RNA sequence: GGGGGGAACCUGGGGAACUGAAACAUCUCAGUACCCAGAGGAGAGGAAAGAGAAAUCGACUCCCUGAGUAGCGGCGAGCGA
RNA sequence: CUGUUGGGAAGCAGCGCCAGAGAGGGUGAAAGCCCCGUAGGCGAAAGGUGGGGGGAUAGGUGAGGGUACCCGAGUACCCCGUGGUUCGUGGAGCCAUGGGGGAAUCUGGGCGGACCACCGCCUAAGGCUAAGUACUCCGGGUGACCGAUAGCGCACCAGUACCGUGAGGGAAAGGUGAAAAGAACCCCGGGAGGGGAGUGAAAUAGAGCCUGAAACCGUGGGCUUACAAGCAGUCACGGCCCCGCAGGGGUUGUGGCGUGCCUAUUGAAGCAUGAGCCGGCGACUCACGGUCGUGGGCGAGCUUAAGCCGUUGAGGCGGAGGCGUAGGGAAACCGAGUCCGAACAGGGCGCAAGCGGGCCGCGGCCCGCAAAGUCCGCGGCCGUGGACCCGAAACCGGGC
RNA sequence: GUGGAGCCUGGGAGUGAGGGCGCGAGCGAUAACGUCCGCGUCCGAGCGCGGGAACAACCGAGACCGCCAGCUAAGGCCCCC
RNA sequence: GGAUGACCCCAGGCGGUAGGGGAGCGUUCCCGAUGCCGAUGAAGGCCGACCCGCGAGGGCGGCUGGAGGUAAGGGAAGUGC
RNA sequence: GGGCCUGACUGCGAGGCCUGCAAGCCGAGCAGGGGCGAAAGCCGGGCCUAGUGAACCGGUGGUCCCGUGUGGAAGGGCCAU
């Protein structure tokens, strides 16, 4: 295998679409803007903007809390992670062992949900939601509940 | 897992397991990426308004007979600025870690399942001297029909093999799958192979 | 890098240049002017391509006809004839035979009398 | 540089979990005497945008 | 001792409009362009009357992230810790 | 080094050699070994630097008890007018302060987003402080940078010529050859120029100089043309010239046919736009986000950013962080559910995982194959930027 | 009824000045190469080809290329032809 | 049919502006390159009635030119008037 | 025309009309609590099709959902208007 072989596979390098560059191409003259007005022009936001006309956005009415001013509120939040998810540990799980673990985003304080099958293991969880309790307290998990 | 012709003083001898299967594309990914980071891209040019000359309109917007113009540096003047021109950018990327370790990976195992892959005890006895480096690859199958990639931390012996046209020296941590592509040829030391196996770990 | 337009163009322009000698003036000298010639010429070589298959058939028609009324009959009896009689020695072959052939073509116009 | 959330979107919209688009039935804002206890009952409920314009509102929020 | 000069870079004192909002005045462009004064090889900042919720941190600058998050906003365009 | 072809060898061939140096460039062409170098190494009396080494000096250092002396004033603080912050008057604090009022010295004061009470934080109204940061006139190094319409405006005696009263505007213009060997002398000529001679490998390399395209102008040759009607061509046949020896090439007498190109348009040969002709320059890009698609990597996971180390076209480390693994709700919250509701009706928005094949006494659960997802490459499109290129009338600032 | 039919999901569009003709109406004057709708068509994009003297849209006919072969459409068959 | 792009047979489609898509050509530059072509002549220029390709083009030959050029396969754009 | 009455209900809403969007329109049925009826049953305004106004910004009532270190409070949210 010397460098001469080296190749992308089909497709996995692919030509640019070259416009403007004459009639065989494509593509060429208008270069696939069609003829005349804004858009064919060099230069609006096609997402929101709607001709002038009261948007469709604009006419949908605001819901609930926005905040305000010195801004959102430091609470305790609450990942769930589901008893099958639980599944790989063996012994004692703690929220610190399931993030690092990628289960459990940082920062967050654990709490354990129903989905999935109780193992007989110790869980140490800020948290836990009735039908995850009852199901670890019926295969004789440990549900340990910590602040 | 791969029988590979290890050198001693004390005899020939041959045990390896690296990647069975070959990709290509992936080989090809890494190099595109070994290159391409290694870019300088340095090439710049002028915009109208990088351009040396005034924003002054020239002539009349009309009745002068003459088409319409404003400053000279308009690309559409000779004088002018080019339009979408090159500015210095930066080719480089991050390759994935997983690839770049599998193309290490590939681009060994490839080169081993042809007996191009020969790895040393040691170096005879070559203490800095081209000629003395000669001697030694002589004895070891190394005549320069075929282009070396020598991979050695071992200071003295890659000064010796450097100035060689046929040979491309190389330190360990400085493996890299281009440099392996390039040449025909893998030459290495336990050393080396060690550390190779500890970045594919 | 900078791709400059360099030999290219000069090529082009002389690959049309060169299909366009003989033309008058201009369409042989001017690349634009030949451009715009050759591609008369060429709907014009396509049209009278198929026209000249046409235009040969009216010929031999015409030849045939006056052959025809040599023997003091019209070419669209002859070929009424012809087809009754079950003869179908295409047009351009009619032709020929009339003016390199009399005594045969005499001979197809008495069959075409006949078959009638 | 990177998108900015919409956010007048934001504040009037809740992207689904399968990927709809959901907001509140207009209608009810005031001028409501006279409106029916059915016609009310029924601006109440969050509704599904159709898909032309759910996919819009879905480029204003790319950050959801 | 000062005075004057110096491509940019810096701090300070002043400070637009086109434009964007498919009009426009709040908003935007923007404390940008520019003018001025001063500094220097850098300049500014700098040892908490700080942060803000952790029984926490511990000067200032600068980079990545936080984060287009919190919020700000004719709750428009947009602005944005 | 030698031969060899050549004007010239570094080409080709024979036999050698150096290499910590086979980076590059020169030499008559294509040189490791001829030249300048290159790897590796050595070097300053003088001046500058000296953030590294050392030396010195300034400066610096406790505990209890008691006293209540001091702890930065037109300040803090409050009100009025503003500015800064994400904060546009907002529930508007905090920081700065033009106006008015105007304290206290630790049982003092400011702050933790109006206020209050707790609980905490910090000590305003004096000042200095390296480094990490920005820039690039200047030096050097390197380019999937340009190569004289490019690249700076300037490769050249260019911020010049020239233009403008001025601020200010602002060009064009590079190449004989290896070596000037730059063409003695003679001949036509007032000169310019040219013919010989001479130099040269080459002189349509002769200085108006490498290559020498096209428009354009001539000369000579072939075919053709003065009863002919035209977007100039095409088809056919014919004659004359040419190359050759069933064929080609050139031309065109006659016959048929035939409304330029572009643009813009319901519609253009159009008496609608653009174009004198030629050459060169000229317009869908890039960055960061986004969304599909796609080639790969890995997959309940996937990925690092800045940095650090290494390299001097070698890569590695860095898990901070981000995206995914659960949703529903304005939110408290609850959670495979959740919201509305009195509901254990009804409804909205959610929730079900692959395909195997086998061992074993029905799946126990392996094992493979595939995939959620994600990371990079690629491409299509979208956002933000001048965002395909060229063009206003104008607005504003500072100058003349 | 297997067709460049159809339905579903997504990427990319262009288009949003039409026009003539037949027919049905409104307007107009049982005017206009008029205007405004409906069904259809063709030009648009078939200013490619035959007819119609000429001639986008009337008749005929949907041109991948070649042939000095044949049958035809509309239209024609006195000479131009 | 074969066994997966290898060709053969048979049938059908193949007007086309905006526009969508697909396959290619050529320009500059990088890897390939301490290589290969090169004064027994590079690039570039002028010819050609020759070869290959549907085509863009690519060869081959002659003249000029006198020092460069740059493959198979890939990569990147100041890429075709 | 009269008797009694407040269904000119509150939770919902299978399924449809119409429709680019946003809206507009019809609605049987289950539950709460009622009206009239002996009952079957009917009643979620008016014989029907017009009598209307999207968001933003505010006012009032309720709710007690957030409440910037904590308890409150300021202010917002939700339901109604």
């Amino acid at each position: 295998m010397k460098l001469s072989d080296l190749r992308p596979n089909p497709g996995a390098n692919k030509r640019r679409k070259r416009v403007g560059r004459g009639p065989g191409s494509g593509h060429g003259k208008t270069a696939t803007r069609g003829h005349k007005g804004q858009k064919s022009r060099s230069g609006k936001d096609p997402r929101r903007f709607e001709g002038g006309r009261s948007t469709t956005l604009m006419r949908l009415p605001k819901r609930g809390m926005q905040g305000q001013v010195p801004g959102e509120i430091k609470r305790p939040r609450y990942q769930g992670v589901n008893l099958k998810d639980l599944a790989r540990f063996e012994g004692e799980v703690t929220p610190e062992l399931l993030v690092r673990a990628g289960l459990l985003k940082k920062g967050y304080r654990l709490k354990i949900l129903g989905e999935g099958e109780a193992k007989p293991l110790k869980v140490v969880a800020h948290a836990f939601s009735k039908s995850a309790l009852e199901k670890l307290k019926a295969a004789g998990g440990e549900p340990v509940l910590l602040e | 897992v791969y029988q590979i012709p290890v050198l001693s003083p004390s005899g020939r001898r041959e045990a390896a397991d690296l990647p069975a299967e070959i990709n290509p594309h992936l080989l090809w990914e890494v190099v595109r990426w070994q290159l391409a980071k290694r870019r300088r891209g340095t090439a710049s040019t002028k915009t109208r308004g990088e351009v040396a000359y005034s924003g002054r309109k020239i002539w009349p917007q009309k009745h002068t007979g003459r088409a319409r113009h404003g400053d000279i540096g308009a690309p559409i003047f000779v004088g002018g600025g080019v339009v979408f021109g090159p500015k210095p950018r930066d080719y480089s990327y991050t390759l994935p870690k997983k690839v770049r370790k599998k193309g290490l990976a590939m681009a060994v195992a490839d080169r081993a399942r042809e007996g191009k892959l020969l790895l040393v005890e040691a170096f005879a006895g070559v203490n800095g001297k081209t000629k003395e480096f000669l001697a030694w690859a002589k004895e070891a199958g190394l005549d320069g029909s075929e282009s070396v990639l020598l991979v050695t931390g071992n200071e003295l012996v890659r000064r010796a093999a450097r100035n060689l046209p046929w040979v491309v020296t190389l330190a360990p941590e400085g493996l890299n799958v281009y440099d392996i592509v390039r040449t025909e040829r893998l030459v290495m030391d336990l050393d080396a192979w060690e550390v190779f196996q500890n970045r594919i770990g | 890098p900078r791709a400059k337009t360099g030999v290219v163009r000069r090529r082009k322009h002389k690959k049309i240049l060169k299909l366009a000698k003989g033309y008058w003036g201009l369409r042989s000298k001017s690349f634009r002017k030949a451009r715009e010639t050759l591609f008369a010429a060429g709907n014009y070589a396509y049209a009278h391509r198929k026209r000249r298959k046409r235009d040969f058939r009216r010929l031999w028609i015409v030849r045939i006809n006056a052959a025809c009324r040599q023997h003091g009959l019209n070419y669209s009896t002859f070929i009424h004839g012809l087809k009754k009689a079950g003869i179908e020695v295409d047009r351009k072959n009619l032709a020929d035979l009339a003016v390199r052939e009399p005594q045969v073509f005499a001979e197809l116009v008495e069959r075409a009398k006949a078959a009638q | 540089p990177k998108m900015k959330t919409h956010k007048g979107a934001k504040k009037r919209v809740k992207i689904t979990a399968s990927g709809k688009v959901v907001a509140m039935k207009t209608g009810k804002r005031h001028l409501n005497w006279q409106k029916s206890g059915k016609e009310i009952r029924q601006k109440g409920r969050k509704f599904v945008l159709a898909k032309p314009e759910a996919e819009r509102i879905k480029l204003l929020l790319p950050y959801e």
